[PDB]
């Protein structure tokens, strides 16, 4: 019973990959700013509480992991990159590179969308991190393709965000620029309801320096 | 080693010494362990297969406390009251005594661990096991010993034995054993443990004394 | 089209192959259990093989038990509760090769709804087309009975009807409390009710858990039936 | 699909699946195999873009042994594939017998794989023909055409792939037993090319003698009057 | 078992007029210590079938589990009292199991008895069979006393002795046995042979436990000692 | 909408009806955390002879870990199962006691790898799940058929969804001695209970099970305290 | 009812899926590939998503296997990336057999025959992508290999894929000599890249290329494609 | 739709293709088996589809004292044979003595069972009739839907139901009659069911009495005693 | 599916298999006191008629007459050579011909997997030989049957040779009675050498023996 689900349409199109795009456009907006000296991922009942619903999370020390999509999809990837981020530090004997961490998890997910009795990962991933070749910002979609980036978002409206960031970025930006034009972009898209992670390693800003900022 | 149980009038007691290993290695180890709160059991034999077993066995008691629970509503020394004051889920004393016999009778081959189970349910009241080397059980009404300081005092508690020994005097029956063992052998010695067990409530008796004729 | 499988909700969020399961033993033998003062009494009729002249008498026999303690009926196909009665046997020589202990009756009942359930997950398999009475009696704990569900439920009862015209039987006993009635007592009332709902002899199966059969497992002697019919 | 039956009956009594493999096959290029007295012929149609494309890469005839060659009609890489098995089943033979594997029984190896293709759960069937040549155990040569239906057969003369019919009439009418190696040629030319157009690169041909399968330059396939 | 630790000593198994008689002392044997002497070495499979043993402790312990775990198979398919088992189809289960762990190199440290009634005729115990809670004389064709070998070596006869009487009562039954004993005759003839293996062997005891198998069932007799 | 797969709109129905499937139940369970403590409280009634003492939703894990599971019976049964095998293998592992949180992620590992794929059919289950960690303060976990944990203050399954939230937030501002705090919380959990469903409550047919610092081990409270409360409230 | 039965014929001999995915392909990007006299050429095409991406170091299309073989790609790049991770392990998995670089026509050969294998085998979909396989070896030379997702391959010269893939065949067959330098290579890629887009300059923003030379592979930088363009 | 797959469950409870493999006893042959307190006698109709065929094979041996007659299709009455065989045979070498009768139907019972749960199997399109002595007589149906009864006289195959007819008057005397009576009684319910010496299989087994084929002069005269 | 059945009880694949083994030349067997003979039908110039061999031995003491899809029967026939040598290496005799038929019917239905193929064989089977129990003639198709045969035929022209070996066939007849009873069915139903194939499995030696032209061309001229 082990047939493929996604299949090749008549005109060439594998419409689940598609359907699973339209599903992470649906959700959330994420984003993703490279400055020359940090790179930071950012996103946006009264009884949930707050701490136990972050979007943004961490693999490893200087590899930091954000998504648009559905919740227990991204658990599990997140499990998985944290695993393979580990087996690499257990092999080679020092902290994995972001490259890497990328292609893996590309690899993986890319695997879902031909392998028998499963459909594709309905989310978008925005991995950032730090290493000696530098910062990184890297987007894998459903599809399986990875996308190296200075700048980009991922969910809801996503196209006018990247106009509008697109006409803010610059190459040469501080931190405190590169968190002053996600907050702007955010709140374009739209305290209490934005989280940032900034990568010296990964870090979470609480909601008190979220509201200095 | 020296390990000792002894059943008197409600209640069951067990003991045991704290020397392991020419050259002692360790002075203070815990050879009863707490199974459950109702069931406890003394090791002997080698270290690790007595560590592992107990541990398995806790796991398997802890599976077991978990499937005997039913629906709805019904109805220097330490002491400890039971949760279940009328037994009504904790797992009886012969079920992982025969558990225990089972895994160690499977594996005979290598483990070389001999046990003492000692416990109280509403069934058998208060219960004594005796798993042997090769896995097997048998039931001492009476009295269980064990270990190679055992040997020194099977006359002594054989002639001091009575029927229905008050609380007292069996105390001071069991601690002139493990006593007399530890001053007959070379591999028991340190400080004696004992662990009296009831129908409502444990005790955890911790002794310092020397022999002197 | 939401019925052609058991692992696919419908968009009112059922499984029909579930519905259609519980069609399938409701309009079969009728089978019941009733806890007395003193026992457990249950029956079955098998009235819809009364066409089947051919048969040898009082051989189709429903009732089966499981450590000569318990007693296991079932309403149904008879392969699928053959299997299901060969599971519980199967559970409970395990939990004594485990344990040197014979199985409480409700961790059996949850481990065979568990293994009932189990085949309505799967798209490759069939549900079971079984309902099963499993019961018993002690001197102390007197009788506790418990119907299990073609769906993996599992629910405990003090007297139990399945099978076609299950609801006359229930309304029919749900006249007299049996926790005051001897086990003797009560098999008149259920021959009455079997009239109410010349074959009554050898279309009928009975077994029975009291004092006279020193709690365990037996078949009601013909006897003992023949001056209560 | 992992285990499922893809060739199955059809209400008539036909499979299905081998109809098309066959139709595969007649999509494929033309192939011809002509017998002599201790030698065969086989010539093959090339179709290569000018000027672009490599003319040696494209390999119709291929050598599957010291004394065994194969020309396929049909999807090439199904092609190559069953010639890397019948290739390894060779030398297998070669390893535990101790014996060039000979012609007839590479064949019937063939034509079982294609019928176990053809028969086995989550398998497609062979969308090629093919025409095996070469030597006995008594040293006689021989040449074996092999269906995508599992069935084979020795044939004198034969032809496979796009417009068989043809040619196979051509051979027919035309075939003589034991005639000289240019007389071979020329009738293995001038066959192959009743169906394709008259021109020296659109054919490629080999004759396989006991030593070995020599390739047949292009000077002395032009000038073919 | 790579060997044997607590060990069990001798059994004895005779027929007489009513059926059945097994005898076995209640001692096990930690090496050269008397660690345990109120174990019970005689187990009962089912009404009309029992077993004894003489070999390691928990090795016998296994195969009475597995026995007591076929007879409640065979109660749970039973309809009439013909359908049980009788001594011989445990004897030729226990011989199988003693034969497939020969042939693996890891046999079961034992030798075996399984005894009892080979027939149905003389009583209706196994119209209602009870788990939890004057005689008739039976044929000697009728009963059972079986012996099987830690290599899966096995027979039957009138009298079986397993074990250190072996060479010590059953020289003597080989001498007294009789068809058609009393109860009387059968238990001084034994009590003779183990009070002559309690003098001449060391890891016996005069702590007899005697079982018979008789038309009434199996009957647990109180345990006694050997006097002088 | 058969297979666990995307639509062209790009949801996953098979989620939306078992999330249906597990409403259909009618049956209500408020969580409620406290100052040191938490609350289950369930309604006792299926999804004259039926014994209904048997009847229960609230479960034991493990004696400090409980949880109450709503929708199909099988499924909740079945998901208590994974639980305790969850937590028994973490236990074995790890040797030392699983908390709520981390037994709540694993649960909804396990209902996702169920999620994605095809062949397997998604258990129509909710459930809370309450526990004390390690730092002497309470959780209240609660998952869904979709395989989505969240922690919560308070929270309810059942019918009333998107409006016992307004209670529970009224409630809970409002409010806003372990053995005061044990019994405030209670009195809580009763009370919301009574305004969700908007009938007089009797002892007999609901069940509260209490997790605090004074008595680690989860625990029901019997009828005659729930009779107590409800007497208090009136 | 689930299964689509990806890996049956057609009523006319065909495979479904393995059109579909050769006609998924030639809407891809434009792929390039040549031999000169001095090494074997291999340009692309960039699909512009955004200049907010760090084409810096980006090369989509061109991707190295070996330092003697290296590919081009045309199709989905995420079927693209797993056949180029399982050509590296096959060319390294040849030189720890061999104690030898591989040849050129055997890893094609390889990767070829798992594309067949998708396409005969299981119920899965085939790979959809074409690979223009360039490299060096001393058995053959330098050689030029495309492929299909149906597994069958060709040895070229001088070819393209992807889209409008037949007006960079007319004028690579209009243009190309059998001796050229690597400067006229260049420029000859160059210009079928600009006619393929309909463009008579190209932009150096969207033009990936890159070349091997007997071995040493040359990705050439976003700044020396314009010293090219001018010429 | 509710019949393309033996897993689904029709809309009244029912599996269609459990009942087709149900519905394909009926095109076989008769046959009839019925019993005294001492012997039982199996009798049925061979199949000869042309004058130059042989006939065909109706009744087979199983032990000693067990043997039995099929209706349907013959291949799965020869995997179901062949899985008698081997148990009764596995039983005899294991143990001492002979299988026990209900034990072996419900071991083929659940063997059926076990192909109607799976969709990649389908349910065995044939019907048993187990006749045997294992102590006292016995004849036993088994049916494609994991099902097995008892019968005191039993017939199943094409155009049974006249034979059916002839027992159900008749069932009162086979318990006292003779055996040669009850042979009688049983190739009259198969003449009623439609006889000469080759289409006709009979076979006997009871008390002292292991599986036995009538011979072709025995079966002669009875068929003669018959008319 | 494969493993499904008809309303009628009937399984679809072994009907429609039913459909292919009419297709194929025609072949007939017949069986008499003294031993059994298998004559059978080949169907241009090119092809060596040699290669193509429509008889073949299923042992030295076994024969048989393939009709269907041919490579199904070879591999049928491929399948009761190993066996049947498989059983005189195992007990060192020859083995019945209705064993063998058995063994044969036994793959064919493998695809049901009662207890691998995936589809019935599509082949019927007209097997003869000489054992213990003297001459025999089995007949086998793709539903499983075994039929035991006097005389029979298989092929396109199934009928009109059935219904001439119904008129013309007798118990005692000799050995060249069978023989020319044989060719006269078969120049019926569609006569040099080529046209035919004969062979031969007697009581004197148990032994196959394919016909030579000699043979073919001499029971021709005793023909009328």
């Amino acid at each position: 019973y082990s047939f493929s689900l996604t299949t090749f349409s008549p005109t060439g199109k594998l419409v689940q990959i598609e359907y699973a795009l339209n599903r992470v456009s649906s959700s959330s907006p994420a984003l993703g700013i490279r400055a020359k000296n940090g790179v930071i991922i950012a996103t946006e009942n009264e009884l949930i509480e707050e701490n136990s619903i972050f979007k943004i999370q961490q693999i490893s020390e200087h590899i930091g992991i954000v998504y648009a999509g559905m919740p227990g999809d991204f658990r599990v990837l997140l499990k998985r990159a944290r695993k393979e981020a580990i087996r690499y530090s257990l092999q080679y004997g020092s902290e994995i590179l972001v490259k890497e961490l990328v292609k893996i998890i590309a690899s993986i997910v890319q695997e879902f969308t031909q392998t028998g009795g499963v459909r594709p990962f309905g989310l978008s991933l925005l991995i950032c991190g730090v290493d000696v070749y530098g910062y990184h910002l890297y987007q894998i979609d459903p599809s399986g393709c990875y996308f190296n980036w200075m700048a980009t978002c991922v969910g809801k409206d996503y196209q006018n965000n990247m106009s509008f960031l697109e006409k803010r970025y610059n190459k040469d930006i501080e931190i405190e620029d590169a968190i002053h034009t996600a907050i702007l972009t955010l709140k374009e898209s739209y305290e209490k309801n934005i989280e940032i992670g900034v990568a010296k390693p990964f870090k979470i800003l609480t909601q008190n320096e979220i509201k200095d900022y | 080693t020296t390990i000792i149980g002894i059943i008197y009038d409600n209640g069951v007691m067990l003991a045991c010494d704290s020397r392991t290993s020419t050259f002692i290695s360790n002075k203070c180890s815990r050879k009863i362990n707490r199974i459950n709160e109702n069931l406890y059991v003394c090791r002997s034999g080698a270290s690790a297969h007595s560590q592992k077993i107990i541990e398995i066995i806790k796991h398997y008691c802890v599976s077991m406390k978990n499937e005997n629970r039913k629906k709805g509503r019904f109805h220097t020394k330490n002491k400890y009251f039971y949760e279940d004051k009328f037994n009504d889920y904790n797992p009886l004393v012969e079920n992982v005594a025969h558990i225990t016999k089972k895994i160690i009778y499977t594996n005979n081959n290598f483990l070389s661990c001999a046990l003492i189970f000692g416990g109280y349910d509403k069934i058998k009241k208060q219960q004594l096991y005796a798993v042997n080397l090769n896995g097997s059980i048998i039931e001492k009404h009476d009295f269980a010993v064990s270990g190679s300081g055992s040997i020194y005092i099977q006359s002594y508690l054989q002639d001091k034995y009575k029927k229905f020994m008050t609380k007292k005097e069996c105390f001071n029956l069991i601690l002139n054993c493990v006593k007399y063992a530890m001053h007959n052998d070379n591999s028991s010695g340190g400080l004696i443990r004992i662990v009296n067990i009831t129908k409502s409530f444990v005790e955890e008796f911790t002794v310092v004394n020397t022999q002197m004729n | 089209g939401y019925d052609l499988s058991v692992s696919t909700f419908s968009p009112d969020g059922r499984l029909y192959q579930v519905e259609y399961i519980y069609k399938s033993i409701n309009n079969n033998n009728t089978a019941l259990c009733l806890e007395c003062k003193d026992g457990i009494i249950c029956c079955c009729i098998n009235s819809n093989m009364d066409k089947n002249k051919m048969i040898k008498k009082n051989s189709y026999n429903r009732i089966y038990h499981v450590n000569n303690n318990i007693i296991i009926t079932y309403s149904g196909f008879d392969g699928d509760a053959r299997n299901i009665i060969d599971r519980a046997r199967s559970e409970a020589n395990t939990y004594y090769y485990n344990f040197h202990t014979n199985i409480p009756l409700h961790i059996l009942v949850n481990r065979i709804s568990l293994y009932i359930h189990a085949y309505t997950l799967y798209w490759h398999m069939r549900p079971f087309a079984a309902s099963i009475i499993i019961s018993s009696f002690n001197e102390k704990d007197k009788g506790d009975i418990y119907c299990i569900e073609p769906n993996g439920a599992c629910y405990k009862y003090s007297g139990i009807v399945i099978g076609k015209n299950k609801e006359m039987f229930k309304t029919e006993i749900e006249k007299k409390d049996y926790k005051d009635i001897n086990v003797r007592d009560a098999i008149e009332d259920i021959y009455k009710f079997i009239l109410t709902s010349n074959n009554l002899q050898n279309l009928v199966n009975f077994s029975w858990i009291c004092k006279e059969s020193s709690y365990e497992f037996q078949n009601i002697h013909e006897e003992i039936l023949t001056p209560a019919l | 699909s992992y285990d499922r039956a893809i060739t199955v009956f059809s209400p008539d009594g036909h499979l299905l699946q081998v109809e098309h493999a066959l139709e595969a096959v007649k999509k494929g290029g033309c192939a011809v195999a002509i017998k002599s007295s201790n030698f065969a012929v086989l010539a093959v149609e090339k179709k290569n873009i000018p000027k672009l494309q490599n003319p040696k890469t494209t390999e119709k005839l291929i050598k599957l042994d010291e004394h065994n060659c194969l020309a396929f009609a049909g999807l090439n890489a199904d092609a190559r594939v069953l010639v890397n098995k019948t290739r390894l089943e060779c030398q297998r033979y070669y390893l535990n017998m101790d014996e060039p594997a000979p012609v007839d029984y590479i064949a019937k190896y063939v034509a079982k794989v294609q019928q176990k293709f053809t028969h086995r759960g989550g398998v497609r069937p062979f969308g090629i023909a093919t025409l095996i040549a070469g030597f006995k155990n008594n040293k006689e040569i021989c040449i074996y055409q092999t269906e995508p239906s599992g069935i084979y057969a020795a044939w004198k003369a034969q032809a496979i792939g796009k417009n068989a019919k043809i040619v196979q009439e051509f051979l027919e009418k035309n075939y003589q037993e034991n005639m000289e190696q240019k007389d071979c040629i020329f009738l293995a030319l001038k066959a192959i090319f009743e169906v394709v157009e008259l021109s020296s690169k659109n054919v490629e041909v080999a004759l396989l003698t006991e030593k070995d399968l020599t390739f047949i330059e292009e000077q002395e396939i032009n000038s073919m009057v | 078992t790579l060997g044997p630790v607590v060990t069990g000593t001798s059994v004895i198994a005779i027929k007489y007029k009513h059926g059945i008689m097994i005898a076995a002392d209640r001692k096990a044997s930690y090496g050269s210590y008397a660690k345990f002497q109120n174990v019970e070495r005689i187990f009962k499979i089912n009404n009309k079938t029992v077993m004894g043993f003489s070999g390691e402790l928990a090795d016998a312990q296994y195969l009475h589990e597995l026995l007591t775990r076929k007879n409640i198979n065979n109660l749970s398919e039973k309809k009439r009292k013909e359908d049980m088992y009788t001594p011989q189809h445990y004897h030729s289960y226990v011989s199988r199991v003693f034969y497939v762990r020969k042939n693996r190199i890891d046999p079961l440290f034992n030798n075996i008895i399984i005894a009892g009634i080979n027939s149905q005729k003389y009583d209706n115990n196994d119209d209602n069979v009870l788990l939890y809670t004057e005689y008739k004389e039976i044929h000697k064709d009728d009963l059972y006393i079986g012996f099987v070998d830690m290599h899966g070596t096995n027979f039957c006869d009138d009298y079986i002795t397993t074990g250190y009487a072996r060479y010590f009562a059953l020289t003597l039954l080989r001498d007294h046995y009789k068809d058609n004993m009393t109860e009387e005759e059968a238990r001084i003839l034994i009590n003779e042979c183990l009070r002559i293996l309690y003098f001449r062997d060391a890891t016996s005891s005069n702590f007899i436990q005697i079982v018979k198998v008789t038309s009434k069932g199996v009957e647990y007799e109180e345990p006694y000692i050997l006097p002088c | 909408r058969h297979l666990t797969i995307f639509s062209p709109d790009g949801n996953l129905y098979q989620i939306e009806y078992a999330i249906k499937a597990v409403k259909n139940t009618n049956i209500t369970s408020v969580g409620v955390k406290g100052e040191n403590c938490a609350v289950i409280i369930s309604q006792k009634k299926m999804a004259k002879l039926l014994d209904y003492n048997n009847i229960t939703n609230i479960y034991n894990i493990t004696d400090e870990i409980g949880c109450s599971m709503v929708g199909m019976p099988g499924d909740c049964l079945s998901m208590v199962y994974k639980a305790r095998s969850e937590a028994s293998e973490f236990l074995y592992s790890n040797g030392y006691n699983v908390n709520a949180e981390t037994l709540c992620r694993n649960i909804c590992d396990k209902i996702q790898v169920y999620t994605q794929h095809a062949y397997m059919r998604l258990h129509a289950c909710s459930g809370m799940i309450i526990g004390i960690d390690e730092n002497n303060k309470p959780e209240l976990f609660k998952f869904d058929p979709s395989g989505f944990c969240a922690g919560y203050r308070a929270c309810v399954i059942g019918n009333k969804e998107q409006e016992s939230i307004s209670v529970l937030e009224r409630l809970l501002e409002k409010r806003k001695t372990i053995d005061e705090d044990i019994r405030n919380t209670t009195i809580l959990a009763i009370e919301a209970l009574q305004t969700i469903l908007a009938f007089d409550l009797k002892a007999s047919e609901i069940e509260v099970a209490i997790v605090s610092t004074k008595n680690r081990n989860f625990t029901q409270i019997s009828e005659k305290e729930i009779d107590n409360y409800l007497t208090y409230i009136a | 009812r689930y299964d689509s039965r990806t890996t049956t014929f057609s009523p006319e001999g065909r495979l479904y899926q393995v059109e579909y995915a050769l006609e998924a392909i030639n809407n891809a990007s434009i792929t390039i590939g040549l031999i000169t006299k001095d090494g074997v050429i291999l340009g692309a095409d960039k699909v512009f998503i955004s200049k907010l991406i760090d084409k810096a170091n980006n090369y989509e299309k061109i991707y190295k296997i070996d330092k003697h073989i290296f590919c081009g790609v045309a199709g989905l790049n995420a079927d693209a990336n797993i056949l180029i991770n399982q050509s590296r392990l096959y060319a390294q998995r040849y030189l720890y057999n061999y104690n030898e670089v591989q040849p050129v026509s055997q890893l094609v050969v390889q990767i070829c025959d798992i594309k067949q294998s998708y396409t005969q085998y299981g119920g899965l979909r085939p790979y959809g992508v074409s690979f223009l396989i360039g490299g060096y070896d001393t058995k053959d030379g330098y050689q030029l290999y495309h492929t299909d997702p149906s597994g069958n391959y060709s040895g070229w010269f001088a070819t393209a894929i992807g889209t409008n893939n037949l007006t960079a065949s007319s004028v690579l067959k209009q243009e190309w000599k059998n001796d050229m330098t690597l400067e006229e290579g260049l420029l000859l890629a160059l210009k079928t890249l600009a006619k393929s887009t309909d463009t008579e300059i190209p932009k150096s923003e969207k033009i990936e290329l890159a070349y091997l030379t007997n071995v040493y592979q040359k990705y050439l930088t976003e700044k020396e494609i314009e010293e090219l363009i001018k010429l | 739709l509710y019949d393309t797959d033996n897993i689904i469950y029709s809309p009244e409870g029912r599996l269609y293709q459990v009942e087709y493999a149900s519905e394909a006893i009926k095109q076989g042959t008769c046959a009839v088996a019925i019993k005294s307190k001492d012997y039982v006698v199996v009798s049925g109709l061979k199949k000869c589809i042309s004058k130059l065929s042989f006939p065909q094979e109706k009744i087979f041996k199983i032990d000693d004292y067990i043997g039995i007659s099929m209706s349907g299709i013959t291949s799965d009455a020869k995997v179901l044979t062949k899985f008698m065989q081997n148990e009764c045979l596995s039983h005899k070498f294991l143990y001492n003595e002979n299988i026990n009768i209900e034990s072996l139907v419900r071991s083929v019972a659940d063997k059926y069972q076990k192909n109607t749960q799976k969709s990649s199997k389908r349910a065995f399109g044939v019907g048993l009739m187990i006749a045997a002595y294992h102590n006292e007589p016995c004849i036993f149906e088994t049916r494609p839907n994991g099902s097995y009864f008892e019968y005191d006289a039993l017939s199943f195959g094409a155009r049974s139901h006249a034979s059916k007819t002839y027992l159900e008057k008749n069932l009162h005397l086979f318990e006292e009659c003779s055996l040669e009576e009850l042979i009688l009684h049983c190739l009259k319910a198969l003449k009623c069911s439609l006889l000469t010496i080759s289409n006709t299989a009979l076979a006997v087994v009871g008390k002292n009495h292991p599986w036995q084929e009538i011979s072709s002069l025995q079966l002669e005269e009875y068929l003669s005693k018959v008319k | 599916g494969v493993n499904t059945f008809s309303p009628e009880g009937r399984l679809f694949q072994v009907e429609y298999a039913l459909g292919a083994i009419k297709l194929g030349s025609t072949a007939v067997g017949i069986c008499v006191n003294d031993g059994v003979i298998l004559a059978s039908e080949r169907r241009s110039t090119l092809i060596e008629k040699d290669s193509v061999e429509k008889l073949l031995s299923i042992d030295d003491h076994i024969g048989c007459a393939m009709s269907g899809l041919m490579a199904d029967a070879r591999t049928l026939i491929d399948y009761a050579r190993v066996e049947c040598n498989h059983y005189k290496f195992i007990y060192n005799e020859n083995i019945n011909i209705k064993s063998c038929v058995e063994l044969i019917s036994e793959l064919a239905l493998d695809f049901s997997n009662l207890s691998i193929m995936s589809r019935p064989f599509g082949v019927a089977l007209l097997i003869g030989g000489v054992d213990k129990n003297g001459p025999c003639l089995w007949y086998t198709e793709p539903s499983g049957t075994n039929t035991r045969f006097s005389a029979a035929s298989i092929g396109s022209a199934q009928e009109g040779a059935e219904l001439l070996l119904q008129e013309n066939y007798k118990k005692d007849m000799t050995f060249e009675q069978a023989e020319i009873l044989a060719l006269t069915v078969l120049r019926q139903v569609m006569l040099s050498t080529s046209n035919v194939e004969i062979c031969a499995i007697k009581k004197s030696d148990q032994t196959f023996y394919k016909y030579n032209t000699d043979d073919i061309s001499r029971i021709i001229d005793v023909l009328p």
